[PDB]
Parts: structure tokens; C-alpha cells; sequence
């Protein structure tokens, strides 16, 4: 159920110094084994 | 299938703004919830979706999705 | 190799160095200064000899030692007993059943540790290679050779108590009997409310039972109608029993209790006290962040199944990824001449009558002749300069056949494990002690 | 344009070390031809391991047993390198037992019929004159690594302990390719793959299976069409 | 972008076997370089379908015929590397041509191109498309220290 | 034991000739065995005909230019090395073409002799500027895979004649990616997506049938040693 209903609600991720507008971003969940959040490397260097 | 799956270009160009698009999506989707939370009255002011829905769904999607399709329309009081 | 690294770089790799756990088997490092024995022998984890006898009774739980002069003293080895920080104390024995022993000695290893030398880690086969982007900014890339082998895996003892504690309306009281509960929740507890020992136990089971004395219970109209309906009495004792805090599993292994009744004492108020152990086994996973020793850290980004390792010209699959992205900019090019080394290491060389000047130097200083696998050391200051690791990497022994795997220049063959296909150009590849 | 049909071709090097070579691959094929044998070799072989243990007046993995040096989690850790062959699909359980000092072995486990061990050199632990060890052992057959957290599945047990499994007897494999002496631009590549396994089986049949795996995937991508 | 600048670079980068001949579409060029015989980085001449837009400068130049002729949107042979090649397929196909080593400065000119002349989701489908290409191509570089 | 789901290769058409080919869920780690496999052979065994060598007349080697002809030497080298043939006689075969004026000389007119095929009449080869002159036979053979041109002394032969690189395998061009998918509530299932693009000759699907059991047989080879069993369906 789950994996059913995160689809198509956004979710802001956010670092903690968050200097510049692009701190907060905006990203479709999905779920993912292990515990640790899965991003994706073109938008880390937005968050530095 | 996708949040990016209705494109934005055609909306803002629809709308003429941005801030415009958001706020007046949010006000479709706030109706099409209320309507699929109706179970029984059938007030006659709502309407569902115009758009085909499936059979679990986001409002705001199907709002969006109505953007794109352009019949709907928006009058600003 | 500190000399070669920025002091910037150093001073996180000696930050870092303390804070790495000891692992469920403890290897000292390949290549590491000579001067981790005294570090280890000098805290006082391990457990060493005051007498110079002969060892009478060596077992797991303790050890006994008989000196000529007939004196008997059996060291008491802790076991799995939590620290500071919730992790575990194990101790290990080393001696044999009869061997002779000398004053200060060590007997029993201790946590994070190896024959008395100190071992914060293990040492794993580093290749310096960008990879599909899981070792993407500094990020890192690691078999699941070490998650199935137990390679990198610690144990964590977490601890967490509840005091039976007499207030205005009455005592608490530890018991099975919890009130408002379902049959089976209680089906490990023991007889006086205590989870039994052994018992695994997850998110939101019950450890020790407890009751509310009593609460002045005005029943609301909607409370009264169903408890009429299902004739089930609501009664003043109300449930506050500990519960495992979300998001957490382990093994039960030791439980306490103080009474006050009995001659044990406690702080006022509190008439019973309950301290329970649980325990687990955590394998290296997605996110726990792993460490090398020149400052250079990351997060495991992806745990490859053994197989996609770009593996080497005798089938030995690279237990690690690592961006070398990282080396130049960073400024510790130590870890370069330490993963050379301890490839080196791995496998022995001979060096006699070669008559080359670095050929000299370790004849006169002595290992010339190692055999593969023994641990070498290089001074912090006074490390192995770059011509002798030349030379040996000339001369390493042969592994099979009758050739070296890695090249003069440090580099060697890796075929990648998922297209099949030769990477186009030699690959450094070595041994990197990582925590 | 020249027509010639794939030939294998055997040799062994060590009791469970062995090489087969295969000339005819066209150029530039070997590679892909040992990788890919070599990724299923690793990954899917019948095997068998154990996957559960129990010891007698021991509640779990963190406590020791009286009477040996080691821990109870050494001596996980030395059992999960145990290699056995079990010829029975369902678990068959496993006896030891110890008395008195020596070195207890692996040479010592009591085998079920249909069941063997291959490593009996290899040391399990160490007793003293008044130890004792008394240990049931749960071994399974399968593919792969299974952690022992979806081992487990008896909850009463509460003596009984679980241990992750190894499967695959397989311990490494190195494929290489050359040219062959035939007089054409192709210049048709000789692949050669040395395999060397564990004691549970030999080689041959290990490829053996790699290639029926195989064979079968690719059966099934080519008659689901036309 | 290492990945990147090793797919678009000039010769000396490795021995340039395989350098100095014509091949008739990308699709050959990546068959001689999987047989092993083209190496990456080397001189060649590609053809191109219908459909692919030349560089911005290949405007004025064209082939020699007596009749007119329109090369800004039909055949045309280039000299190039097959590695420009590949970089340019990820781009999008209305994209003209980039010939030259991308580095950085480039990349970071041609996406800010990209983000002023197309919509959004091409651009995020040309980020993606490069992102795997630069991977792939920053695993098949061999950068490493020694 | 048994794979817990059983692959299903399934087919998605774009075009008459690209295709893009789907693996349902299968073994974890598996993805990358069969996908690149499926590449090196589809692209390499298949067997084929396409040219080997042309000859223009009243020209030299050296000489790379045709008079009569506007165009130059090099891109009708191109355009005959893209030209698709069917052959079969398992030995050098020589097609002529001989046409004069002035036009455009394409595939269509372009006389093959008994037992060969050309597939494409469409593709324009030359364009006449007066009179044509245009004469040039040229060699098909059938092979396999791929082979880069190589001087096999039929220029000291016959001046004019001269090598050109050759396409034996019918198929273009095979991108095969993997993805992750997600099965009774685990994500280690691996969905393997194979486009290949091929020529007009052939049908790529057919193609991969061959390769498929070309692949068959050479993992077959390995039953010799012994029969065993594993958990299949």
C-alpha cells in the first residue's frame, strides 16, 4: 500500500545550511531498501 | 506516470502566470477531492473529473491534467 | 606515510581514528606505523601478566596463571559487557595451554585489537576507479563479500531500564498480568514480568511488564456503552510498561534486577529496578559511513554482489571502490603510497645480492627476505621511501605461474566483472586499512 | 565466411582446480563468453550449508560456552565456512559432541546418511580437561548467500540460534583469451577459464550446472519467439 | 565531465589506431571500435542521416555540386571522432553539432543553450542522457593514481 | 529452488526495422549475463553477405578521382559499403554495372547476377554530370560479423580494383540497458530492455532467434561434462 499511494505526492528535501533558494527542493518519493536516502547526483551540488 | 508527466511550458502558457497556474490548480483539486469525498449527498454545484480517472488517483493530478487538455477555463473576480 | 599528506588531511584522518568500532574479528593492519603495539599494550583494554609462569587453564570465560614461586591468579575476561558508547568489550584469548610467559605480556586481546597489536579495522583490496557513478563525490563502492564473509560487522549492545516507583496512589508493581492486552504479546515474559533471556524481540514488544497502581477513572459515555456491550471491566490499574523503541531488533542477553526488599540498595522511591541487554549484530550496510585512514571518508553508496567487481587477472574481486578524484585535490597522496605498500605486503619478495642501492638499504636494515602476508611497519617519519617500494614492486614474489599481477608502475589488470571486457589501461590496485 | 562449430576441451590442474579451453569463438567474443560464465558460476551453483545451530544452556549467539577458548560467535564464524554436500532437499540435522580436552574438528561431526562434510582438517574450537561441547546443526541445500535474519523461523526455539549461508562451492575463476593460429583477418580468439572450486565438487560439474543454467535462459529468450 | 571530456578529445590521448579512414554512419564506427580495431580518439570521416543538423560554422561550407543544394538538414560527411559523435547523439537531434572538446566551460555554455532555447523536460532528459553517458565513459576513461 | 518467476521475452515495434525487446523480472544479478551476451553475439555471429571489393574503370588506385562523375571516390565507397546483399554462393561473386548519360545511377538499375539478392533499389549511388562513363563491377562474398578492409593484392591484380570495409552482420547496431523492478514486495528483480536496430533485410526479431539459439548450442557445449539439474520454472 505503501508503495502505492507515495506515487505522484512530492516531498521537499532540504540540507541544513540551506544558503540559497535551492536548498529546498521539491522530488518524487520512491521507496528503497536499506536506510539511508537514495538522491541523485546532478542536484547535490544545488545543496553543496 | 510521473510527477513531471504533464509537461509546464503549456500550462504557464495557459495561464499566463506561474504563481497564477498553482493557486488555480489548488482550487480544482480542493473541488475534485471534495467531490470524491461526497458519498451520498450529490450536491448539485460539484462536478468530478472530466478527464478519464483511474481507479486510485491524486487530485491535483487530474486537475493538471485538465490544465493541459485546456477545457477548463478560469474568471477572475 | 603521514609525512606525505596535508596537514588538513591528517588531522581528519587522526580525528576520525577515533571513533572506529571494533569489529567481530579484529586483523591488524597490513602496513601501519611500528608503533600500534605500544598504543595497545599501553591502554588498559588488554588484559596482561603480572608474573612470569607457565598458563594452567585457558578458557573463554577466564584464565588461569601459575607462577614458579605458586602464586595462582585467574584473570576474569569481560564478555560482551556494554561501554560508553554501546558497543561491545569482547575479549579474546591468545595463549596457548602450556606456553611460558614473561611480565606485561599480553594474554587476553582486547577490543579492537590483534595479538596485542592495535587493529581498529580491516584491510580491504582498494581499486582507484569511478564506477557508474555509485562512488560519485567521494562516495564508496564495496563487495557484499564483506557483508556475507562478516568482514565489517560489529556488535551493539543497547541498554535501557525501568524503576518500579511508589507514588501518591500506589506502588507499581512488575508483572505478567498486564491489563488491557492481547494473549500472545505476553507469551516470552517470565514469570514476574521479565522478558526472557534470549528472547529476540522487535519494535514495540514488550520487555518488562509494569501496571499503574491506580487513575480516577471517569468512564466517558462511549467507553461505558462498549464496555456494557462487551461486559469487560476497565479497571484502575492502567498499562505503562516499557516497550522497545521504534526501530530497533537484537538478541536479549543479560538482564538485572534490584529489589527493595532485599539487601540490595536503591534511591528512594523506587522499589524495583530492571536493566535488560539487547544486543545485535550489525553488518556493514546502505549509509554507514566507512573511513580509511588519511582523512579520506564516505558513505556506502551500493553493496555489489561479488560477481560485478572489476575483478583482477586471478580472479580476486576488489573488495572496494574508490573515486581517485578524491587524491589529487584533496592533497593526501599518502594513501596512494599505502594501498602500493600494502599490496607489497599482501605478497612477500625476495631481495638478495640484487646490489641495487635500495637493494642495500633493506639488507642492512633487515627485511629483505619477507614472506608474504607478514605485517610491515614504516615510522611515521621515517617510512619506506619511494625507490624501495620501485624495487620491491619489481621484485614481489610470484603469486601463480610465475607472474606479478600488478605492473612496475603499480598498476594492474582489471577485467570488469559486469561487461566482461577489459578496462582499456592498468588500474592501481592494493590493500587500504579501512575502519 | 569459414564455418566453425564452438569445441570445448578439459584439463585439470589440482583436484578442484580444472581448465577448459574453447577455440573457435569468433573475435572478440571470448570475453563476453567468460564473463558471463563466470558471473553465473559465481552466483548460482546447488550447494549446501548450514543454516541454524542450537547449543545446549545457551539462550543466544553472545554468550560462551564453558569449557572453549572460544566465543560462541567464533565459533559461528568458523561453522559459517564449514562446506558439506546434502543430498536431501528438506534440512537434516546434525550432531557434535566433545568431551575432555582437544581439538574438536569438523572430521568429528557425526554425517547423516546422505550427508557429508569435505573439510575435515579444518579446527572448530579448543576444550579443556572439563569442558564439554554439544552442539545441533540445521544443514540446508540452496544457491547463493542468505543472511540469517530470513533464516530465521522458529520463535519458541528459543535455543536455537541462526547463522547466514553460504551456498556456492565456488571459490574463484580467471578467463582468458589469445589468437588462434588459423591464416584469417577474424583471427578467431581461443577462450580459456580456469575454475577452482571447494571441496564440495568438482569443477566439471559445477560448469556443468553454470552451462545448464545458461542454456536454459537462453532457450527460453529464443523459443518465446518465432 | 572527465567521463565527458575523454568521449569528446583530440588525438594523442592513446596510440590513434585505426586513424585516417571514412565509415558510413555511427552505427559501423561503433563496430570497429567494439572489434578493436578504430581506437575512441582518432580523425575520421561520418556520414550522417537525415535529420541531423550540422555545426553552427559547417553552415557556410557544403558539398560541391552544380545545383543548389541544402546541407543545414540532409547528408553530410565530417571530419570528427566517434566519441563527438556519441556526444552529440545524446544532445537533442534539433541541436546543431558540437565538434569541439567539451571540458567544462563548454558543458556548462551548451546547458545554459539547452535551458534558454528548449522546453523543461528536454533539457531534463538531456541532463539524464548525459549524466549516463559521462559515468560510462569516466568508468572506461581509467583515471586512477599510482 | 525455482526461480520465482519465470522470465517471457516480449517484443515492442517502433519501426519495420527497430525493435526493442523486454525480459520480464528476473534473478537478481542475472541482467548483465544475458543483456551483454545477448549484444557481442547478436552483433557478431550472425552470419551475412556484403561486399568485399570494387573496381571502376579507367581508374587507379592512386587516382581517387572518377572522371564523368561528380561525385568523388571515397563517399560512393561509402555508399556501396551501405548497400545491403543477400548472397549465397559461399564464394566470391562479381555484379556489374555499366550505365552512361547523364542521370543518377542508383540500386534499382543496378543487374545482379543468378543466386544474388540486393534489398534496397532505393539508394542512389552516383550522379552524371554529361555523359556518365559510368562502368564499375564490384565483389560480394558472404562472412560473418564484422572485418575491417585489408589489402588482399587484387589492386596489383587489377589497378582499379581496391578494398573497402564490409558489414557481415545483418543488425546495426544493440543498446541494451538494465533497470530495476519491484516483485511480491522485493526490488531484486532485473528487467533487461534490448533495442536493436537493424538493416531493412532482415527482421531483427528473427535475428535474435538465431543469435538465441547460436547461444543455445555454444552453452549446450557445456553439458558434456556431466548432467545436473537446477531449479528452473
Amino acid at each position: 500500500v505503501l508503495e502505492e499511494v507515495i506515487a505522484e505526492h512530492p516531498v521537499l528535501l532540504n540540507r541544513a545550511p540551506t544558503l540559497h533558494r535551492l536548498g529546498i527542493q521539491a522530488f518524487e518519493p520512491q521507496l528503497v531498501e536499506g536506510k539511508a536516502i537514495q538522491i541523485h547526483p546532478l542536484v547535490c551540488t544545488a545543496f553543496n | 506516470e510521473g510527477i513531471i508527466n504533464p509537461p509546464i511550458d503549456e500550462l504557464l502558457e495557459a495561464t499566463d502566470s506561474k504563481y497564477s497556474l498553482v493557486i488555480y490548480a489548488a482550487k480544482r483539486a480542493r473541488q475534485i477531492n471534495a467531490y470524491y469525498s461526497q458519498l451520498g449527498e450529490g450536491l448539485l454545484e460539484y462536478v468530478g473529473p472530466l478527464v478519464d480517472t483511474h481507479v486510485h488517483e491524486k487530485p491535483l493530478s487530474i486537475a493538471l491534467r485538465e490544465i493541459n487538455a485546456g477545457l477548463l477555463t478560469s474568471e477572475a473576480i | 606515510f603521514l609525512e606525505h599528506d596535508d596537514a588538513n588531511r591528517a588531522l581528519m584522518g587522526a580525528n576520525m581514528m577515533r571513533q572506529a568500532v571494533p569489529l567481530i574479528k579484529s586483523e591488524s593492519p597490513l602496513v601501519g606505523t611500528g608503533m600500534e603495539y605500544r598504543s595497545a599494550a599501553d591502554a588498559g583494554d588488554v588484559v596482561k601478566a603480572e608474573k612470569a609462569g607457565v598458563v594452567q587453564e585457558v578458557s573463554a570465560d577466564y584464565i588461569t596463571t601459575t607462577n614458579d614461586d605458586g602464586t595462582y591468579i585467574t584473570y576474569r575476561l569481560a564478555k560482551f559487557s556494554r561501554s560508553n558508547q554501546g558497543t561491545s568489550v569482547n575479549q579474546k584469548v591468545i595463549v596457548a595451554e602450556g606456553d611460558r610467559i614473561i611480565e606485561g605480556q599480553v594474554l587476553a586481546d582486547g577490543p579492537a585489537t590483534e595479538n596485542g597489536e592495535m587493529a581498529l579495522g580491516k584491510n580491504l583490496l582498494v581499486a582507484f576507479m569511478p564506477w557508474e557513478g555509485h562512488n560519485y563525490e567521494d562516495a564508496i563502492i564495496l563487495s557484499q563479500r564483506l557483508v556475507q564473509d562478516d568482514v565489517l560487522s560489529s556488535i551493539h549492545i543497547e541498554e535501557h531500564e525501568v524503576d518500579a516507583r511508589d507514588t501518591k496512589l500506589g506502588p507499581e508493581e512488575i508483572t505478567r498480568d498486564i491489563p488491557n492486552v492481547s494473549e500472545e504479546v505476553l507469551a516470552d515474559l517470565d514469570e514476574r514480568g521479565i522478558i526472557r533471556i534470549g528472547a529476540e524481540v522487535v519494535a514495540g514488544d514488550i520487555l518488562v511488564g509494569k501496571v499503574t497502581p491506580k487513575g480516577e477513572t471517569e468512564l466517558t459515555p462511549e467507553e461505558r456503552l462498549l464496555r456494557a456491550i462487551f461486559g469487560e471491566k476497565a479497571r484502575e490499574v492502567r498499562d505503562t510498561s516499557l516497550k522497545v523503541p521504534h526501530g530497533e531488533i537484537g538478541k536479549v542477553i543479560g538482564v538485572r534486577v534490584f529489589d527493595r526488599e532485599e539487601g540490595d540498595e536503591l534511591p528512594p522511591g523506587v522499589n524495583q529496578l530492571v536493566r535488560v541487554y539487547v544486543a545485535q549484530k550489525r553488518k556493514i550496510t546502505d549509509g554507514d559511513k566507512l573511513a580509511g585512514r588519511h582523512g579520506n571518508k564516505g558513505v556506502i553508496s551500493k553493496i555489489n554482489p561479488i560477481e560485478d567487481m572489476p575483478f583482477l587477472e586471478d580472479g580476486t574481486p576488489v573488495d572496494i571502490i574508490l573515486n581517485p578524484l578524491a587524491v589529487p585535490s584533496r592533497m593526501n597522496p599518502g594513501q596512494v603510497l599505502e594501498i602500493h605498500l600494502g599490496w607489497l605486503a599482501s605478497r612477500g619478495w625476495d631481495v638478495s645480492g640484487l646490489a641495487e642501492e635500495w637493494a642495500q638499504r633493506l639488507q642492512v636494515i633487515g627485511a629483505d627476505k619477507v614472506e608474504p602476508g607478514t605485517n610491515v611497519a614504516t615510522p611515521v617519519f621515517d617510512g619506506a621511501r619511494e625507490d624501495e617500494l620501485a624495487g620491491l614492486l619489481q621484485h614481489t614474489i610470484p603469486n601463480r605461474d610465475g607472474e606479478r599481477m600488478v605492473l612496475p608502475s603499480g598498476k594492474a589488470r582489471l577485467f570488469d566483472g559486469r561487461s566482461g571486457e577489459p578496462f582499456p589501461e592498468p588500474i592501481s590496485v592494493g590493500y587500504m586499512y579501512i575502519l | 565466411l569459414i564455418a566453425q562449430r564452438p569445441s570445448l576441451t578439459e584439463e585439470v590442474v589440482d583436484e578442484f582446480r580444472s581448465r577448459f579451453v574453447i577455440e573457435p569463438l569468433e573475435p572478440g567474443f571470448g570475453y563476453t563468453l567468460g564473463n558471463s560464465l563466470r558471473r553465473t558460476l559465481l552466483s548460482s551453483i546447488p550447494g549446501a550449508a548450514v543454516t541454524s545451530i542450537r547449543i545446549d544452556g545457551v539462550l543466544h549467539e553472545f554468550t560462551t560456552v564453558p569449557g572453549v577458548k572460544e566465543d560462541v560467535t567464533d565459533l559461528i564464524l568458523n561453522i559459517k565456512q564449514l562446506v558439506v554436500s546434502s543430498e536431501h532437499d528438506e534440512p537434516v540435522v546434525m550432531y557434535l559432541r566433545k568431551q575432555g580436552p582437544g581439538l574438536v574438528t569438523a572430521a568429528d561431526i557425526a554425517p547423516p546418511a546422505g550427508v557429508e562434510v569435505h573439510n575435515p582438517d579444518l579446527v572448530l574450537a579448543t576444550l579443556n580437561g572439563k569442558g564439554k561441547l554439544e552442539m545441533e546443526l540445521t544443514v540446508e541445500r540452496g544457491r547463493g548467500y542468505v543472511s540469517a535474519v530470513q533464516n530465521k523461523q522458529v520463535g519458541q526455539e528459543i535455543g536455537r540460534i541462526p547463522v547466514d549461508s553460504i551456498y556456492s562451492p565456488v571459490l574463484k575463476v580467471t578467463y582468458k583469451v589469445e589468437a588462434t593460429r588459423v591464416e584469417q583477418r577474424t583471427d578467431f580468439d581461443k577462450l580459456i577459464v580456469d575454475v577452482e572450486t571447494k571441496q564440495a565438487m568438482r569443477p566439471r560439474d559445477a560448469m556443468a550446472s553454470a552451462g545448464k543454467t545458461l542454456v536454459e535462459l537462453f532457450g527460453l529468450a529464443r523459443e518465446l519467439n518465432i | 565531465v572527465l567521463g565527458l571530456f575523454f568521449l569528446t578529445t583530440d588525438s594523442e590521448g592513446r596510440s590513434p589506431k585505426g586513424e585516417g579512414r571514412a565509415f558510413g554512419s555511427s552505427a559501423e564506427a561503433i563496430m570497429a571500435f567494439d572489434a578493436g580495431d578504430l581506437t575512441l580518439q582518432a580523425k575520421i570521416d561520418i556520414r550522417f542521416p537525415v535529420g541531423t543538423i550540422p555545426p553552427r560554422g559547417f553552415e557556410p561550407p557544403a558539398r560541391e555540386e552544380g545545383e543548389p543544394e541544402w546541407q543545414q538538414g540532409d547528408t553530410f560527411t565530417l571530419k570528427t571522432t566517434l566519441g563527438r559523435a556519441l556526444f552529440n547523439e545524446l544532445l537533442p537531434e534539433d541541436y546543431p553539432f558540437v565538434d569541439y572538446e567539451v571540458g567544462k566551460k563548454q558543458l556548462s555554455e551548451i546547458v545554459n543553450d539547452l535551458a534558454e532555447r528548449y522546453p523543461k523536460v528536454i533539457v531534463a532528459a538531456t541532463l539524464d542522457n548525459l549524466k549516463a553517458a559521462g559515468f560510462f565513459w569516466a568508468t572506461r576513461s581509467g583515471v586512477t593514481v599510482a
